[PDB]
RNA sequence: AGUUCUAUUGUGUUAGCAUGGUUUCGA
């Protein structure tokens, strides 16, 4: 019977971790400077190679 | 023809003499000084009125008088 | 006296939920002694909870008792209280002897029975929420002044 | 973890200075394996009482700024001491970033209802 | 503050918005709407119309009761228009005269609607 | 049906008297989308790789709350009835192209990169990128399909995560090892004991 | 700090308000303590003693208020509360309207302008209900409006 | 038309009298669907019928006091438990949720109001317009004086009748923590939409401070033990940042949370449009929508998106011409 | 299954406050629940108030 | 009773800051 509880524990922690990912996604979206610096970085990369 | 069915008898409507608060008993000598100070900031005195409610504590030189027994017996005799 | 025992009062916790969903129970029987809201056996709040505990003794669960109690008391309002009120109100309309046309020496000339049909004169309705009665008295006053 | 800092500028602070100040700060962030989050502005703010800072003068108002970042916990001390030496900055404070209460995800429906 | 030491070197944003808003709504235009807010809008959704009130009142009635009730109404109405004021042909008012005609037209209209078009549904 | 469905949210009801922003984006979007694939005609709606559907935010209150968009307008994508990245308003021209490029990749001719500058510049009168598949795109496609237990389609994506790349092992390494096990446990014949042990 | 303005008030009246302001904030108590140096041991016992005397004063102050309030109103409360006591209206005249069952009985023991006023008043009511004078005055019986008129034909 | 001046534009809705204007019946149009024709046709039977009525129906009597001083206090206090987040008021506009539309006692007003207007046949019949005008002023005065008669629970009622003030029992200030009745205004601010109070909430910390700027005790603010410690920290930090006074209460110019200045404006305007429906506010937001796309407009969009009830109402009216009342009966058939 | 409770004795000692003009704690602070205290339900029968917060995640 | 994870923190240590009684200064 102990093995049965093992599966339940994995599901319980899995749901808790899922909610944590949503909070971090908000920050990314809400962040302006992060996106701005990231955007710029990419552009220069291709120009140097071309 | 839609009035109340029961008469109005609530305490709020009709003020009465009572104490809506509980507190531990206090020594007679301790509370006597406090009451005197309030009276200085200007029928039976307030000290005697509060004693009937059993507010003070039974100290060494102050004990609650016993109830009237010798002046409260009223019996009737009849055959059986 | 050895058989005496102390039991837990279950009404303290059960009554909290009843008032939360239906907080319009304190208005009834407010001016009577014994009732506090800062309750008597006759109070609606005590009556409703009494049935809930009695039903649970048979085997019903705590949540199931609420549904059964709500329906049991609902019928009394619509089958007895509503019927009684409506029956009595009907008789008022019949009292049209004051009109001159009621007896000849025809189209009625006075609107006395018409007003009583909508429940405005000596025939008042019975609501459940306390807000309805608060606004009802307002209407009365409004119409009273205009008459003058 | 994430961190927040509220910096109150003065009237004697131009846009030139603000850009310089922020650039300096970013150096430390990167040093300690960090990255800037976002930078915003709050405009001017009225002060309840006069501020008397030595060797600076007297001021009645200033420009309130806000910027979020993230770095090693040991970088807070270095940052705090740098602000004090620099002119213009009369008052500042560092507040740790919370999960629910924040200026990023929670900024709507505060005063209204 | 009277003292010329407060915030001065700033741009007014409030006025900008207002200025640009006159295009969609002139200053001389109304300041309030009849619909009102949430409190007002709820009222309009509860009040009923004159025609709606009549249908609800007589919703529980049936054909066997409506026809009998209507016939009683017109029966007494006519009695008060032929022998009420003795024999007259020019009353000063047109209260019952105008009500009698309206009720009469309804009865005639009902006769035309037998089932839909024909006696049989085939 | 198409698994990818792009939902274009906008509020043009308030701008019926004076277009400010809602109609500005429609003019450019309607002229650029057709050129990059070669509101819209029904004939050209079938050749697209995703289902383009338009919904009015300020017309239906039930839908407005479900999306919960802090801004207006904004492009919202979907994949097998699931939330995806949302493009915020006010972005640059490069951001718009990025969003469209990834939209057509999830479903899996296209305009070659050599002729990308002319298409974008020529569509602005009305008034793809050289990067390969994204690492996150492949991972998101394998995590959801494994529940369906595919046979032939699962092998293809398994082989496209390791070949002449040797650049991403800390993120895609975990799923690569477990992906092979599922394939071996799908064949009708018994698996090989030696293969599983290794 | 406290500031007050005098407007249509005597200086003596205004000065009485600021004096009581210090008592709430203990301005006088704090001013004297700092003047003289007090040993830490004394404060240890003084701080604890003030936590037992002040609470007792509040309870006694409320008791005095009831005495003054009751003195001007007299009366007194007693052990009058009892569950076994139905609070029914005394004399209780207002009652439901007669159902026509008792109306007829009333006329049977009042036939004998003062006492004969009811004659021809209530009698016409009964005739009107039965439909004797007017064709539209006929009412409905109590036995034909509840069996198949309200328990089945309900609007709900 | 003839000389027809209803009471809706000659008696009330001017100066003081426009403060409350409760709608009785809806208006669709003048000439249109069958509802418009019925409204005027039913009116035609009326008017002239008001002249032949008898004078016996006029049951006019003096209005005596209804609620006494000792009784109004109990009703006022017991009515706060049902809704501790709002103040008691005569909300006549939301009577539908408590009174059936058919059994609405307000219906009488409609009929009565029309009568008064109709009764003013003396404008030019007997004395002419000369004296008519004079009499009009009389009625306005009468109604204005008696405007307080429609609120027994209000202080106006007592002033009219001239009754002495009440004398409630002296309630002790020191109470056990079990019993507490915080004021409605401060109770709502404590919850803060289930968000702990921080240093940014400057508009809420101003209530928990005395005249001298000292921290109030737990027996005055009436707050829980957990939030009491949090509040002390928020106010303490705000003072260190030079964002709060030190010996006096804040001013009107510092009652704003720590947020985007632009956000404040937008948020502020949204409430006005929802309470009274300011036209100016709506216009402002419209422009700002495009100008500042990077702003939150969830509440503004939701309110406008909820206006679909007006469009659906047209379908009900259209089917009403064909005797389509089945839509109303089904909704009422709930039981 | 049948299991009996365990001993209430625990490591450490009772709270102690350092003497002298320097007020400081020695082992434990004021927020210390002894092992013989009653259940929290009986000590706080009132429970959270209506205006209390339903999320103490500060 | 004990270990892990999660919410909670006027309990130990801690260098710069803000405010304040006393004290100090007088282009």
């Amino acid at each position: 019977e102990k093995k049965v509880t093992q599966s339940l524990q994995t599901a319980r922690v899995s749901r808790r971790k899922v909610a944590h990912v949503l909070w971090l996604k908000k920050l990314q979206d809400s962040s302006d400077f992060l996106q701005e610096q990231e955007e710029a970085a990419r552009g220069v990369a291709a120009l140097a190679r071309a | 023809m839609n009035g109340c069915s029961k008469r109005k008898s609530h305490r709020l409507l009709k003020p009465v003499f009572e104490l809506q608060q509980s507190f531990p008993k206090i020594q007679h000598w301790q509370g006597a000084e406090i009451l005197h100070r309030l009276k200085q900031k200007e029928s039976l005195e307030a000290l005697k009125l509060l004693e009937m409610f059993k507010v003070f504590n039974e100290t060494a030189r102050f004990k609650y008088p016993p109830p009237p027994v010798h002046s409260l017996v009223r019996g009737c005799a009849f055959p059986f | 006296k050895l058989m005496d025992r102390k039991v837990h009062n279950k009404y303290l916790s059960l009554t909290q939920a009843v008032l939360k969903k239906y907080p319009n129970m304190r208005f009834q029987d407010c001016y009577v002694d014994g009732n506090d809201w800062s309750y008597r056996a006759d109070h609606p709040v005590m009556q409703f909870v009494a049935l809930q505990l009695r039903l649970m003794n048979l085997g019903l669960d705590r949540h199931a008792a609420f549904r059964e109690a709500e329906q049991a008391f609902y019928a009394r309002r619509m089958q007895l209280e509503k019927q009684q009120k409506l029956n009595m109100a009907a008789a008022v309309v019949a009292a049209a002897a004051r009109d001159p046309s009621a007896f000849a020496r025809s189209v009625p000339s006075s609107s006395l029975p018409r007003l009583t049909a909508m429940g405005l004169g000596d025939v008042q309705p019975l609501f459940t929420s306390g807000q309805a009665y608060w606004q009802f008295e307002i209407a009365k006053s409004q119409a009273n002044h205009l008459l003058r | 973890v994430f961190y927040e800092t509220f910096v109150l500028f003065s009237k004697r602070v131009q846009r030139a200075d603000i850009r310089q100040l922020l650039k300096q700060q970013e150096a430390l962030i990167t040093k300690h394996h960090g990255s800037m989050l976002a930078v915003r502005d709050l405009g001017w703010r009225k002060t309840a009482f006069r501020v008397i800072k030595p060797r600076q003068g007297i001021f009645w108002f200033g420009r309130l700024f806000y910027f979020s970042f993230g770095a090693n916990p040991a970088a807070i001390t270095e940052m705090s001491q740098s602000l004090q030496s620099t002119n213009g900055v009369l008052r500042h404070a560092t507040v740790r970033m919370k999960k629910r209460h924040n200026l990023m995800t929670y900024n709507h429906h505060i005063h209204a209802r | 503050k009277s003292i010329k030491k407060k915030i001065t070197g700033t741009d007014n944003v409030f006025r900008h918005i207002m200025e640009e808003s006159f295009a969609v709504l002139p200053e001389d235009g109304p300041e309030f709407e009849e619909d009102g807010g949430v409190s007002a809008k709820q009222q309009k959704s509860q009040i009923l119309s004159e025609r709606q009130r009549a249908v609800l009142t007589y919703a529980g009635f049936t054909e066997a009761e409506k026809l009998r009730l209507l016939d009683e109404k017109i029966d007494m109405l006519n009695k008060k228009l032929d022998e009420d004021y003795e024999l007259r042909g020019a009353p000063q008012n047109l209260v019952y005269l105008q009500l009698r005609d309206h009720l009469q037209a309804a009865k005639i209209s009902y006769r035309e609607k037998l089932y839909v078009r024909e006696t049989q549904k085939r | 049906s198409k698994p990818v469905t792009v939902v274009y949210a906008h509020a043009s009801s308030m701008e019926t008297t004076r277009p400010a922003s809602s109609a500005s984006l429609s003019r450019f979007l309607s002229n650029l989308l057709p050129r990059l694939f070669l509101l819209l005609s029904p004939s050209q709606r079938q050749s697209l790789p995703f289902n383009f559907v338009t919904v009015d935010v300020a017309a239906e209150p039930r839908l407005g709350a479900f999306l919960a968009l802090p801004s207006v307008p904004a492009l919202v994508c979907f994949y097998r009835k699931k939330l995806y990245s949302v493009l915020a308003p006010g972005a640059s021209d490069v951001a718009l192209l990025r969003f469209l490029k990834e939209a057509a990749d999830l479903s899996e001719s296209r305009v070659s990169p050599e002729n990308v500058a002319e298409a974008v510049h020529g569509a602005r009168v009305a008034a793809w990128a050289e990067r390969k598949d994204v690492q996150c795109l492949l991972t998101q496609l394998g995590v959801a399909m494994t529940r369906e237990q595919a046979e032939e389609v699962q092998t293809l994506k398994n082989e496209l995560v390791a070949e002449d790349r040797s650049e991403d092992a800390v993120l895609t390494g975990g799923r690569r090892l477990f992906a092979e096990l599922q394939l071996q446990l799908t064949g009708d014949s018994p698996p090989d004991r030696e293969a599983l042990s290794t | 700090s406290c500031h007050r303005h005098v407007f249509r008030a005597a200086p003596a009246a205004v000065f009485a308000s600021v004096q009581r302001w210090g008592r709430r904030n203990n301005v006088h108590k704090l001013t004297l303590l700092v003047q003289t140096y007090e040993k830490p041991c004394v404060k240890r016992t003084r701080i604890a003693e003030e936590k037992a005397y002040y609470p007792r004063w509040f309870y006694l102050r409320y008791a005095t208020e009831v005495i003054r309030y009751s003195l001007k109103h007299h009366l007194r409360l007693g052990q009058a509360l009892d569950p076994n006591d139905d609070q029914r209206l005394d004399a209780v005249k207002p009652l439901r309207l007669p159902s026509s069952e008792e109306r007829r009985q009333h006329l049977r023991h009042m036939e004998d302008v003062k006492l004969v006023l009811d004659i021809h008043s209530t009698r016409e009511l009964l005739a009107l209900e039965e439909g004797k004078h007017a064709r539209w005055g006929k009412s409905l019986s109590e036995e034909e409006l509840g069996k198949l008129f309200d328990a089945k034909r309900l609007d709900l | 038309k003839e000389d027809r001046s209803p009471s809706f534009e000659q008696q009330f809705l001017n100066d003081k009298l426009l403060g409350q204007n409760t709608l009785q019946f809806t208006k669709v149009s003048e000439k249109g669907t069958a509802d418009a024709l019925f409204a005027e046709c039913l009116e035609s039977i009326r008017h002239r019928r008001f002249k032949l009525d008898p004078d016996v129906d006029n049951r006019s009597s003096e209005a005596v006091e209804k609620l006494t001083q000792e009784e109004r206090a109990i009703a006022e206090k017991i009515f706060q438990r049902v809704d501790p987040e709002r103040k008691i008021a005569p909300r006549l506009e939301s009577r539908g949720c408590y009174i059936d539309p058919l059994w609405d006692p307000f219906k009488r007003v409609e009929e009565l109001q029309q009568q008064v207007a109709q009764d003013l046949t003396e404008y030019a019949k007997l004395v002419g317009a000369a004296e008519a005008r004079r009499q009009r002023l009389l009625v306005r005065a009468s109604l204005r004086r008696q405007y307080r008669m429609h609120d027994p629970l209000s202080e106006g009622h007592r002033r009219f009748f001239g009754a002495q003030r009440a004398d409630p029992f002296p309630t002790p200030h020191r109470v056990h923590e079990r019993f507490w009745d915080p004021s409605p205004d401060v109770r709502v601010a404590l919850k803060n939409n289930n968000v702990p109070i921080s240093w940014r909430d400057l508009h809420i910390l101003h209530h928990f401070v005395g005249e001298n700027g000292l921290i109030l005790p737990r027996r005055t603010t009436h707050a829980s033990r957990y939030q009491q410690r949090c509040i002390f920290k928020a106010i303490c930090m705000a003072r260190r940042m030079a964002l709060f006074p030190y010996d006096w209460k804040p001013t009107q110019g510092e009652l704003m949370p720590v947020m985007d200045p632009l956000q404040y404006l937008v948020d502020e305007l949204t409430s006005r449009y929802k309470a009274t429906g300011d036209l100016r506010a709506d216009a402002m937001l419209c422009v700002m929508l495009s100008k500042y796309p990077k702003l939150n407009y969830f509440r503004y969009l939701q309110y406008k998106a909820q206006t679909q009830k007006s469009e659906v109402e047209a379908m009900q009216q259209q089917e009403e011409e064909d005797r389509g009342d089945f839509s109303r009966l089904l909704r009422k058939y709930k039981r | 299954p049948v299991v009996f409770p365990h001993t209430r004795a625990r490591a450490g000692g009772k709270p102690i406050m350092m003497r002298g003009k320097s007020g400081k704690w020695h082992w434990l602070g004021p927020y210390w629940k002894p092992p013989w205290a009653p259940s929290n339900k009986a000590r706080w029968p009132t429970g959270p108030e209506e205006w209390a917060w339903s999320d103490p995640t500060r």
